[PDB]
């Protein structure tokens, strides 16, 4: 159980929970995960799976997001949307709570990836707890086109659940005991004075 | 005096033959747009012809006698038939021939491979009666296929139930069958799959009970063989004790999990002799290195970069 400050390189590839405030939510985009193609002469439906470092918890070989256009025999393919499969994808920045940041330091932040039904579960300014796998991705400048010796690797949380918060939950649950107490108090003749004095 | 003739018609430009023993006709399907020996094969007889191998030709549309394999009745004693990428042929018409004549006293091996996906063929077990006062037509599937050692149906759109019916009817003999190739057949689904039409199901338990002594299985390009479906093979390990050579290559689904637990339960039988998983993008390199290291297979091939399977001469006589 961490925050965007105390989340540390020792935590990479572990399952972590981070508390913070959401900022800079990306647009929602469909991410291609499988495409299906009718080979016009052959009659078979070919298909192709896709992978990147966000779609999987393990570093499977990447797939270049290219659509097929020809069969092995050279027969022209046609892409079949509606049988092809896309997940919704969203990237959000969770910022450290300013109340927690130590003396004279500004809040740290980290980027979370959310997929399918987790998308749009938060808007900016939401205080949140995110659970997910903290990961690294990309080449980190090890690819020799990058001369810079010092830059680090990009890192993310691949999200598994998102809880909104106002603990000191954003929407409080009410027991029937709460319902009955709330109604009981409402019948006290001077309840407006009681609540406003409270 | 010619006993064995081969023709490899690389390009195009514009009666009794007792001597012959083997005819191999191979064509560039792109350049050749007809069927060279069509008149000769339908008109003549080649009564001592042991092996016939026709690939890449294009059957004429104007001749249902060709398309129904009516000529193919001409050749008794035909120890082996190989027929591959014959673009306008169909396994349906072939099985209709096999229904209605005892065409061959003996086939040791059959190999049929149509290229394009024709509609679903189910085993046509309908035995009609002209009248119930008259005989039902004797169906010659048994005595035609009773002899087979090698059955190969790669790419042929045979439905899974058709193959189970071939085994339940005991048309395929089992006691003599040794090598089965059903790769690239999109109409095969295994029992654990929830998504199907029931007559595409293969009942591997029934099949492997029937034909238990077989050596060599080929399921390459059988995308339907996901990891869940491999569980059916795991529990049916006791019925395939003769199996030495297993090709499941170019399966883009099969994770190393199924591979490993299959070889581990097989080890409860002594390694499997040989296994092919070339092009299988999902088998983890460390798993296959474990397979080598713990010696669960005497040889295993993992050329991930090998794009294609049709080694000419060895696996296929389709030209180039």
């Amino acid at each position: 159980a961490l925050s965007p400050r105390t989340l540390t390189a020792q935590h990479l590839n572990k399952l972590v929970s981070v508390e913070g405030i959401v900022t800079k939510t990306s647009l929602v985009r469909p991410k291609l995960i499988r495409s299906v193609h009718y080979a016009a002469k052959t009659g078979r439906f070919h298909y192709r799976d896709y992978t990147d470092a966000t779609t999987t918890l393990t570093t499977r070989i990447p797939t270049p997001a290219i659509y097929p256009t020809e069969d092995t025999e050279g027969n022209k393919l046609t892409t079949e949307y509606g049988y092809s499969t896309f997940i919704d994808h969203q990237r959000i920045t969770v910022q450290e709570m300013p109340e927690m940041a130590p003396a004279g330091q500004l809040p740290r932040s980290i980027d979370v990836i959310l997929d399918d039904d987790l998308v749009d579960k938060t808007k900016p300014g939401d205080r949140v707890n995110v659970v997910g796998v903290f990961k690294s991705l990309g080449a980190g400048g090890m690819n020799q086109s990058n001369s810079n010796t010092l830059i680090g690797f990009k890192t993310l949380i691949l999200g598994n659940t998102v809880y909104p918060l106002h603990a000191r939950a954003a929407r409080q649950m009410l027991t029937d005991f709460d319902i009955r107490n709330i109604n009981k108090l409402s019948k006290k003749k001077d309840i407006f004075d009681i609540l406003s004095q409270s | 005096l010619l006993k064995k003739i081969e023709l490899i018609f690389v390009n195009s430009l514009v009666v009794i033959y007792s001597e012959l023993e083997k005819i191999t006709l191979i064509c560039d399907k792109k350049k050749i747009k007809n069927f060279p020996l069509c008149r000769a094969l339908l008109r003549g007889q080649f009564p001592l012809l042991q092996k016939l191998t026709i690939t890449g030709v294009t059957f004429p549309m104007n001749n249902q006698d060709i398309m129904n394999f009516q000529w193919l009745l001409n050749f008794p004693d035909l120890k082996e038939l190989w027929i591959e990428d014959n673009d306008n042929c169909e396994l349906s018409k072939f099985l209709q021939l096999l229904k209605f004549s005892n065409v061959w006293k003996n086939l040791e091996k059959l190999t049929f491979r149509e290229n394009k996906l024709y509609p679903i063929v189910n085993l046509d077990e309908d035995q009609p009666v002209t009248n119930d006062d008259e005989v039902p037509s004797m169906l010659f599937y048994k005595e035609n296929l009773q002899n087979l050692e090698k059955l190969d149906l790669m790419g042929t759109s045979i439905s899974g139930s058709a193959l189970t019916r071939l085994c339940e009817q005991e048309y395929l003999d089992g006691r003599k069958l040794r090598s089965l190739n059903i790769g690239n057949c999109p109409n095969i689904q295994f029992p654990n799959n929830h998504a199907h039409t029931a007559r595409m199901i293969l009942d591997v338990n029934a099949v492997l009970k029937r034909l238990s002594k077989l050596e060599e299985i080929n399921l390459s390009h059988l995308s339907s063989l996901n990891d869940s479906t491999m569980k059916s093979f795991i529990i049916n390990v006791p019925f395939l004790e003769n199996l030495k050579r297993l090709d499941i290559s170019h399966n883009f689904e099969i994770t190393g999990i199924s591979i490993y637990e299959f070889l581990k339960k097989f080890q409860m039988d002594q390694p499997l002799a040989y296994l092919n998983i070339d092009g299988c993008s999902q088998v983890s390199h460390i798993t296959v290195n474990m397979i080598r290291a713990q010696n669960l297979v005497t040889q295993v091939d993992c050329v991930y970069e090998r794009d294609v399977w049709r080694k000419f001469g060895i696996n296929s006589y389709s030209y180039s």
